[PDB]
């Protein structure tokens, strides 16, 4: 039942707090058709924190430079599910994201997108479940950015940071748990999660998609990261 | 009566019931295919139908897989036997090949039936062919793993509760808890030594997801896919 080293015990901390910063609900909103410009101007400035918050992050600088711009396209659309995910309230069943205008089941139906908010929101109650920490989250976050890739330079890289994380968040899950089995399982049922998030992340890319090839105001930052 | 790595092994050796063979998986009319390819297309989606069944024909058997709601027994089997196919290809095609660097040029689809890699390019398709092989088959390779932990894998991957629609969650949720715990006292009482083996396993689980989301986009785009009535066979199946 090996407590966390300080290196690990150390790190944790390093990204609780280096978290709630770029809190995703973001003040800099100075917004000074159909509301689409919302759950897209939104959705910029989100991606936005996500990729600095990518970076922090005791690992990047490591991973070379066009190589990790590899890392962000992939891991920025996923990633952002997780952060309006961590936000849904149970007692109204949707998403508070600082409530805005931003996603709402009304807003997506009015903008032509109502099969979408659905399963947004199953993704939502289903990781509301799990009753993650804030290490849980957070460290998940981090595992999701090294997270392998397609075209990555030198994958074994990538693979060797991802696994420290992915070593604290197990070490810790252990000792929360103080040595019983039911870790494994609360462990399993995380890196469970990683493979959900690659469904809805690319049930997106194919949205753009649509979206594009029906004549529609998508920002070059967005068809940017997450081509089209 | 139990869920066990060790049933699930056994469990492997019982070969199917080439009864009935319900097209999963066939040509549609005037769907993209060219002609002179119409007939080998239609007889990979022959062989994907047998192995679908023997897969709706395992799932039936695992240990109180029958006993969830019916409603839910397809959902579950008709939410993975795609990524069910991929898994067990990547796990048979292991052994053709071991091959700057040369791409592994064999898969395998079923016993002496090996696709090349140039017909995957022929078809476009070439680039979920080096996935499948690098980011699964070959992946699973170096990680030396063994049988117990792929019948492991597979359990895992047909018992998961966040299928959208299933009428009782926590009765799925339950199972695959159930092959977490085995899978990590396992792992431990084997490669005790392998730190991080648990977790370097249930990794290639996201990776089968993206491959297999993959080939669907390809299936679907040549009218190969029947989706449509699925549930109808697999239902049919289970009975
Ligand atoms: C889950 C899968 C399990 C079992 C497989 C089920 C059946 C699907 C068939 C896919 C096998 C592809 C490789 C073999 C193809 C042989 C035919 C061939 O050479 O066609 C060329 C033709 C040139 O056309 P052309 O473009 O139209 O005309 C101009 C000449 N180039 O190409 C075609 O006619 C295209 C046929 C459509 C293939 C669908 C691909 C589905 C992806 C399967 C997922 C598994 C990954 C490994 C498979 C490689
Ligand atoms: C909250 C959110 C998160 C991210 C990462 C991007 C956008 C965002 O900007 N949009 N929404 C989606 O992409 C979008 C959203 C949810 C969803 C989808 C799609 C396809 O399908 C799978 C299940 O749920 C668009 C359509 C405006 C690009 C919105």
């Amino acid at each position: 039942v090996p407590p966390l080293t300080a290196n690990q015990k150390s790190l944790i901390a390093r990204l609780v707090y280096y978290q709630e910063g770029y809190e995703q609900p973001s003040e800099e909103d100075l917004k000074r058709d159909m509301p689409f410009r919302q759950i897209t101007e939104m959705t910029i400035l989100t991606v936005q924190l996500i990729v600095e918050f990518a970076k922090g992050l005791p690992g990047f600088s490591k991973i070379s430079q066009s190589d990790q711009i590899t890392l962000l396209k992939a891991c920025s659309s996923e990633v952002m599910m997780l952060r309006v995910a961590r936000r849904y309230d149970a007692a109204t069943d949707s998403v508070l994201f600082a409530n805005n205008q931003a996603y709402t089941r009304d807003n997506y139906r009015k903008a032509g997108m109502a099969y979408v908010i659905e399963d947004l929101l199953h993704f939502c109650r289903c990781m509301y479940s799990m009753m993650m920490d804030n290490v849980h989250y957070a460290l998940l976050t981090a595992i999701v950015i090294f997270s392998d890739r397609p075209g990555l330079e030198q994958p074994s890289l990538v693979e060797e940071i991802q696994r420290y994380y992915l070593n604290t968040l197990r070490v810790y899950i252990l000792n929360q748990n103080s040595a019983s089995p039911r870790s494994a399982v609360i462990f399993g049922k995380i890196l469970g999660i990683l493979t959900e998030i690659r469904t809805l992340g690319m049930q997106n890319s194919n949205m753009c998609i649509s979206l594009k090839l029906k004549n529609r105001k998508l920002p070059p930052f967005l068809e940017e990261i997450w081509d089209v | 009566q139990e869920l066990s790595i060790e049933r699930l092994l056994e469990m492997e050796s019982l070969v199917a019931d080439p009864s009935e063979e319900f097209q999963f998986l066939r040509v549609g009319p005037d769907s993209n295919v060219p002609p002179k390819f119409r007939a080998p297309v239609s007889s990979l989606c022959q062989i994907g139908n047998k192995q679908i069944a023997a897969l709706v024909v395992w799932a039936r058997d695992i240990p109180h897989f029958s006993q969830l709601e019916m409603e839910d027994q397809i959902l579950l089997i008709k939410g993975s036997w795609n990524e069910l196919l991929l898994f067990a290809i990547a796990w048979r095609s292991m052994e053709f090949l071991t091959e700057t660097t040369s791409p592994p040029q064999l898969m395998c689809l079923m016993p002496g039936m090996t696709l090349h890699r140039n017909s995957a390019l022929q078809a476009g398709v070439g680039q979920i062919f080096d996935r499948v092989l690098s980011e699964l088959s070959l992946k699973m390779r170096t990680l030396r793993v063994d049988q117990a932990e792929y019948v492991a894998l597979k359990a895992i991957i047909l018992l998961n509760p966040d299928v959208k629609g299933l009428k009782n969650r926590q009765e799925v949720e339950v199972l695959r808890e159930k092959m977490f715990l085995c899978l990590d006292e396992y792992c431990r009482r084997s490669r005790s030594s392998e730190e991080g083996r648990f977790a370097a396993l249930l990794l290639r689980l996201p990776a089968l997801r993206s491959i297999s989301l993959k080939s669907f986009e390809h299936l679907f785009f040549f009218h190969l896919v029947a989706d449509t009535s699925i549930a109808g066979y697999i239902r049919d199946a289970l009975r």
